[PDB]
C-alpha cells in the first residue's frame, strides 16, 4: 500500500526500490504573444529516479523535441515518464531490477502500472510523504546538464556523493531531504548557506561540498533554521 | 402460451416470474403459472418468507422442454425439473387449468418491457455462462461468484462471464499503452467484439443477462459485469453507430425497470457519471441520460 511515516525504515532495507518523481518532466515558461494572448514555451526537463538505499540517480533528460506536435502535454508527460521508467527497468539485469517503484505523485500510478504489465511482481506504490524532489533542479550540476542537452540523454549521479562511507542510508536520505526541502523553501538562502565558506569546495565528481562531519552538523542546523524562518515569514509566527 | 406447473407450495415464498412477483402462503392450493409468452427466455425466482437470505431461480425457455417446479424438503428449495413424458405433462397441466389452480402471467398487451430487457438474451448463451449441461434450464442465486471474482472458490457453481480488465495485457497493446488505456476501442472492437463475442448481439446478450441477475438476485458479481460492459463501450471513441443507438435503448429500459429503492446498491456512481458526463459517448445516450436525470438525480 501507500508509503508513509509509519513504514519509513522500509526504504533502507535490502529489497531494491526506486522513487520516481515526474515534477520536472514537462517544464514551461508562460509568456504573452504579439497579439496579447498567452502561450507556453517548453524547456528541457527530467525524470528523477532514485534508489534511496544506494543514492544511485538515473536522471533521464527530457528534451523539448519530445513535445513537438503533441497535444495535452501534461497528460502525455505522465505516460512518457512511465515509458522511460519501464525502459530503464528492462535495461537493467534481472538482479538489479527493483521490487517496488514508489511514485511521488498519485497521477503516475495508472500510467506506470500499464507500462509495467510485463512485470507483475514489481509493486507500484504511492506515498503519503511530501518529498521535495522537485527541488532537484536547484542542484547546479543537475540543472546544467538538463539545460545543455541537445537530445534525449540518461545521466548517472550518486546523489549522496561519498556520504555512505561515513553514514547510513537512513541518515543520508534525511540529509538529502533536508537540503532539498531548504532549496525548495528559499533557494537563495539555502545556496548562500552551502557556499558561504570559499575554502569548502565541491569535488569535480560530486554534487555537494566536501563538508567534514562537524561542518555537516552546522550546515544541517542552518538548513533547519531556514525552513523554520521561512515558515514564520510565510505564516507570520 | 406455455406453463410452468408446480407439484405444490409447502413453504411460504415470494415467487417472481420475469419482472412480476407474487406471495404464496404455506400449503396454499397453488399449482404454478400459465400463459407464459413464447419466444423469450424467462426467469422464475424465489425468496422464502422465513429466510430472505438467498434469492434463487431458474432461467428457461419453454420451447426447449416441459418444465415444472417441485419443492425438495431435504435441500430446502423449490427445484426446476424436466418432464420427458409429454402426454403426462399435458394432462397434468390441462387438469390444473380446469381447476383454476395456476395464476396468470399479468402481461399487459401494450407492454414490451420484458422483450426490451431480453432482446439479445439467448438460452444457449446463458447455458455457457451457467454450466450444468445435464439440464436445459439454468440455476442462479444471490451468492454465486464470477470467474473473475474467483481469480482475485468452487468452479462448478460459478458465473462464467467474459472477463474484462482495463489494466491487462489483453486490453493494452504493447507500444500503445497510453492510446489503448485512454481510448478502449481496440479492446472493444478487436479483442471483444471481433475476437470473443463475434458480434454485438452476443455482447448485448451478456450485458442484459448480467443486469437481470444483478436486479433479480442481488448478485454482486453480475452487477460488476454489467457496469464493466457499459464502461468498455462508453470509454471507446470508435463504436459502430448501430451499437450506440441500441445501447441507449437497452440501458433506458434497464433503468426504467430498476426498483427505485434498490438504486443505492445496484448503480455505481463512478461508472454512470463517467459514462454520461465525461466519456467519449457522453452525448450518445440521450434516452438513458434523460431517464437517469429525472429518476436518480441524486446519484449524479
Ligand atoms: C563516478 C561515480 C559513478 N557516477 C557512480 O557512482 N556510478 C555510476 C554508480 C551508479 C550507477 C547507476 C546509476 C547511478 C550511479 F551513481
Ligand atoms: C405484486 C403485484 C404483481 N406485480 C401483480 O401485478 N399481480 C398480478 C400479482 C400477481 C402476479 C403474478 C401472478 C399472480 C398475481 F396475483
Ligand atoms: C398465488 C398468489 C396469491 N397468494 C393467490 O393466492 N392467488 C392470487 C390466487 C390464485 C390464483 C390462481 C391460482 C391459484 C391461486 F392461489
Amino acid at each position: 500500500g501507500a508509503m508513509n511515516s509509519s513504514n519509513y525504515a522500509e526504504l533502507f532495507n535490502n529489497d531494491i526500490k526506486l522513487f520516481v518523481d515526474d515534477t520536472n518532466v514537462y517544464r514551461v515558461t508562460v509568456h504573452k504573444t504579439f497579439e496579447g494572448n498567452v502561450a507556453t514555451k517548453a524547456i528541457n526537463g527530467c525524470i528523477f529516479t532514485l534508489n534511496p538505499k544506494t543514492g544511485h540517480l538515473f536522471l533521464k533528460i527530457i528534451h523539448t523535441s519530445v513535445w513537438a506536435g503533441q497535444k495535452r502535454l501534461s497528460q502525455l508527460a505522465k505516460w512518457k515518464t512511465a515509458e522511460e521508467v519501464s525502459a530503464l527497468v528492462r535495461s537493467l539485469p534481472k538482479e538489479e531490477q527493483p521490487k517496488q517503484i514508489i511514485v511521488t505523485r498519485k497521477a503516475m500510478l495508472d500510467p506506470l502500472e500499464v507500462h509495467m504489465l510485463d512485470f507483475p511482481n514489481i509493486a507500484i506504490r504511492p506515498t503519503e510523504l511530501r518529498l521535495p524532489f522537485s527541488a532537484a533542479m536547484s542542484i547546479d550540476k543537475l540543472s546544467d546538464v538538463v539545460m545543455k542537452a541537445t537530445e534525449p540523454q540518461m545521466v548517472l549521479f550518486n546523489i549522496y556523493d561519498d556520504w555512505l562511507d561515513r553514514i547510513s542510508s537512513y541518515t543520508a536520505f534525511s540529509r538529502l531531504t533536508l537540503l532539498l526541502r531548504a532549496l525548495k523553501t528559499n533557494e537563495e538562502s539555502a545556496k548562500m548557506i552551502l557556499l558561504s565558506d570559499p575554502t569548502i569546495t565541491i569535488k569535480s565528481y560530486h554534487l555537494w561540498p566536501s563538508f567534514t562531519d562537524e561542518q555537516w552538523i552546522t550546515i544541517e542546523s542552518q538548513m533547519r533554521d531556514l525552513i523554520l524562518t521561512e515558515y514564520g515569514r510565510k505564516y507570520n509566527v | 402460451m406455455n406453463t410452468v406447473p408446480f407439484t405444490s407450495a409447502p413453504i411460504e415464498v415470494t415467487i417472481g416470474i420475469d419482472q412480476y412477483s407474487f406471495n404464496v402462503k404455506e400449503n396454499q392450493p397453488f399449482h404454478g403459472i400459465k400463459d407464459i409468452p413464447i419466444g423469450h427466455v424467462h426467469v422464475i425466482h424465489f425468496q422464502h418468507a422465513d429466510n430472505s437470505s438467498m434469492r434463487y431461480g431458474y432461467w428457461f425457455d419453454c420451447r426447449m422442454g416441459n418444465f415444472y417446479i417441485q419443492y425438495d424438503p431435504k435441500d430446502g428449495l423449490y427445484k426446476m425439473m424436466e418432464e420427458r413424458d409429454g402426454a403426462k405433462f399435458e394432462n397434468i397441466v390441462h387438469n390444473f387449468k380446469e381447476r383454476q389452480m395456476m395464476v396468470s402471467y399479468p402481461k399487459i398487451d401494450e407492454d414490451d418491457t420484458w422483450y426490451n430487457l431480453t432482446e439479445f438474451v439467448q438460452m444457449d448463451k446463458i447455458r455457457k455462462i451457467v454450466r450444468k449441461d445435464e439440464n436445459q434450464f439454468s440455476y442462479v442465486d444471490s451468492s454465486m461468484t464470477t470467474v473473475q471474482e474467483n481469480e482475485l472458490s468452487d468452479p462448478a457453481h460459478s458465473l462464467n462471464y467474459t472477463v474484462i480488465n482495463f489494466k491487462s495485457r489483453e486490453a493494452i497493446r504493447p507500444g500503445h499503452e497510453m492510446e489503448d488505456f485512454l481510448d478502449k476501442s481496440y479492446y472493444l472492437n478487436t479483442v471483444m467484439l471481433q475476437g470473443i463475442f463475434k458480434n454485438s448481439s452476443n455482447y448485448f446478450g451478456e450485458l442484459q443477462f448480467a443486469f437481470l441477475n444483478a436486479m433479480f438476485f442481488g448478485n454482486y458479481g453480475s452487477s460488476l459485469q454489467w457496469h464493466a460492459m457499459i464502461e468498455l463501450i462508453c470509454s471507446s471513441a470508435t463504436v459502430p453507430k448501430h451499437m450506440l443507438d441500441k445501447l441507449d435503448e437497452i440501458l433506458y429500459y434497464q433503468i426504467k425497470t430498476l426498483p427505485e429503492q434498490y438504486s443505492d446498491i445496484l448503480l455505481n456512481e463512478r461508472v454512470w457519471n463517467i459514462c454520461l458526463y465525461s466519456s467519449f459517448q457522453k452525448n450518445s445516450l440521450h434516452n438513458t441520460e434523460k431517464i437517469m436525470e429525472n429518476k436518480y438525480p441524486e446519484l449524479l
